[PDB]
RNA sequence: AGUGCAGAAGAGGAAAGUGGAAUUCCAUGUGUAGCGGUGAAAUGCGCGAGAUAUGGAGGAACACCAGUGGCGAAGGCGACUUUCUGGUCUGUAACUGACGCUGAUGUGCGAAAGCGUGGGGAUCAAACAGGAUUAGAUACCCUGGUAGUCCACGCCGUAAACGAUGAGUGCUAAGUGUUAGGGGGUGCCCCUUAGUGCUGCAGCUAACGCAUUAAGCACUCCGCCUGGGGAGUACGACCGCAAGGUUGAA
């Protein structure tokens, strides 16, 4: 539905975002599969650098 | 005891470390299950904790602490009778954080009794 | 037994005292099914206990039984995963049905050799409190007056 | 058919650890009566450990995109800053005009441990130090405790390789869950040139199960099997760093 979303991106990534920094599951959401995966992979390209949390 | 505390209260199944402090570590006030006379199961049980914060409240007769913002680490069921009865002065259980052992499948369990 | 909810099945009536907790005792201090021996024991052995005790069994019978009938009891009841007993609350046919036998088991206590006398003997030293029939009243109500269990049980 | 192939998937594989579960260590921002221990307690850190984290880099794993998804012949399998890498082929096949099937020669190679560098502790786990037991415990129980737990180099192979399924030719309802990727196409209907797991027509096997995507019926090889043990014990022949194998009448 959505194009892409990179690296770039750390927010875009908090529509399937948790309270603790991470994403909720897929089976919850349920969208273009392929466009998900890429589009969270992104943000654990961020969990690199940590811009959203794992614990407070 | 400066005029407020802060509890960093914790209850591992046995010895529910029951700890209004303050801000930094300077050492308020703590408690225990092993403060009360309790051992036969119940340690950590709410018809055996109705009285466990008032170990601390009133042997502080000087603080009569009055807030939490608390981090109720270390969790079990003697969390509830931990919080709820720390307010027998007026020590207003105020705001939590949801941060309790949650470590991330790093480490080693011990053991397991059937 | 498979059901339950029985009563007291009785319409406790009472002669010349006036009383309906005169009636339900007669019986219990009734030495081997005596009547009469127990009729003419309190209207002539209770009315005289004044003179020999100190005070008369007629409206004093209310501090023979409530300054004496403990609540919290001792009964088994698994709750949970270990093994505590909880108490009953004190109702009418489970706190004076069965805390007014103080006068039976209490007869044979007394030691002023006159058993008759010391019969008598039993409403006094034990209308208050510290006394030789109270005295296992103390060692069973105070067990579990501050040491709470569980609230959410079935008994 | 194979190389052309859009390339494209999924934990197919090789990617240092910048950062983070950063750990039982402790003066500690902070201090002492507890981090903590249990069928039954001592175990056990306090004559100046504590509680969680202020410096907290590190021994290390992606912890969260992580699903049963799917690369590959079984053993597998998880961010990547990505260092590289094939085939697989999903659509028809451009080239050549049989472009050959099970495959004992060879080679062989395949689970933690058993195996190779010294690192070898984050220190848990074996032994168990130790409590304790209903009539009955060195014990599944219990803090801690010396291989190992943190591995880039010699070669392997026993396991329920319980996958107990061996591989050529199609197959008598196809739908169905659907797979990156697609024959007609254009969050709208799909068929195998396809793939999986199947409820299961239909028909066989042996009581059972397979099923348009077959143990059934038809051409196949290394073959084993043809009532039980005992029997791998006399003995044994050849590989071999090692568990060891791998043989073999009674």
């Amino acid at each position: 539905g959505i194009t892409h979303i990179d690296y770039k991106d750390t927010e875009l990534l908090k529509r399937f975002i948790s309270e603790r920094g991470k994403i909720l599951p897929r089976r919850v959401t349920g969208t273009s599969a392929k466009y998900q995966r890429m589009l969270t992979t992104a943000i654990k390209r961020s969990r690199h650098m940590a811009l959203l949390p794992y614990v407070k | 005891n400066i005029e407020n505390g802060v509890a960093h209260i914790r209850s591992t199944f046995n010895n529910t470390i029951v700890t209004i402090t303050d801000e930094f570590g300077n050492a308020l006030s703590w408690s225990s299950a092993g403060a009360l006379g309790f051992k036969g199961s119940k340690k950590s049980t709410p018809f055996a904790a109705q009285m466990a914060s008032e170990t601390a409240s009133k042997s502080a007769m000087e603080h009569g602490l009055k807030t939490v913002e608390v981090t109720v680490k270390g969790p079990g069921p003697g969390r509830e009778s931990a919080i709820r009865a720390l307010q027998s002065a007026g020590l207003e259980v105020t705001a939590i954080r949801d941060v309790t052992p949650v470590p991330h499948n790093g480490c080693r369990p011990p053991k397991r009794r059937r | 037994p498979r059901k339950g909810s029985v009563p007291k099945r009785d319409v406790l009536p009472d002669p010349i005292h006036n009383s309906k907790l005169v009636t339900k005792l007669i019986n219990k201090i009734m030495l081997d099914g005596k009547r009469g021996t127990a009729q003419r024991i309190l209207y002539s052995a209770f009315d005289l206990v004044e003179q020999r005790s100190g005070r008369d069994a007629l409206e004093v019978f209310e501090e023979a039984i409530n300054n004496i009938m403990p609540v919290l009891e001792v009964k088994a009841r698994r709750v949970g995963g270990s093994n505590y007993q909880v108490p009953v609350e004190v109702r009418p046919e489970r706190r004076t049905t069965l805390g007014l036998r103080w006068l039976v088991n209490y007869a044979r206590l007394r030691g002023e050799k006159t058993m008759e006398d010391r019969l008598a003997n039993e409403i006094l030293d034990a209308a208050n409190n510290t006394g030789g029939a109270v005295k296992k009243r103390e060692d069973t109500h105070k067990m579990a007056e501050a040491n709470k269990a569980f609230a959410h049980y079935r008994w």
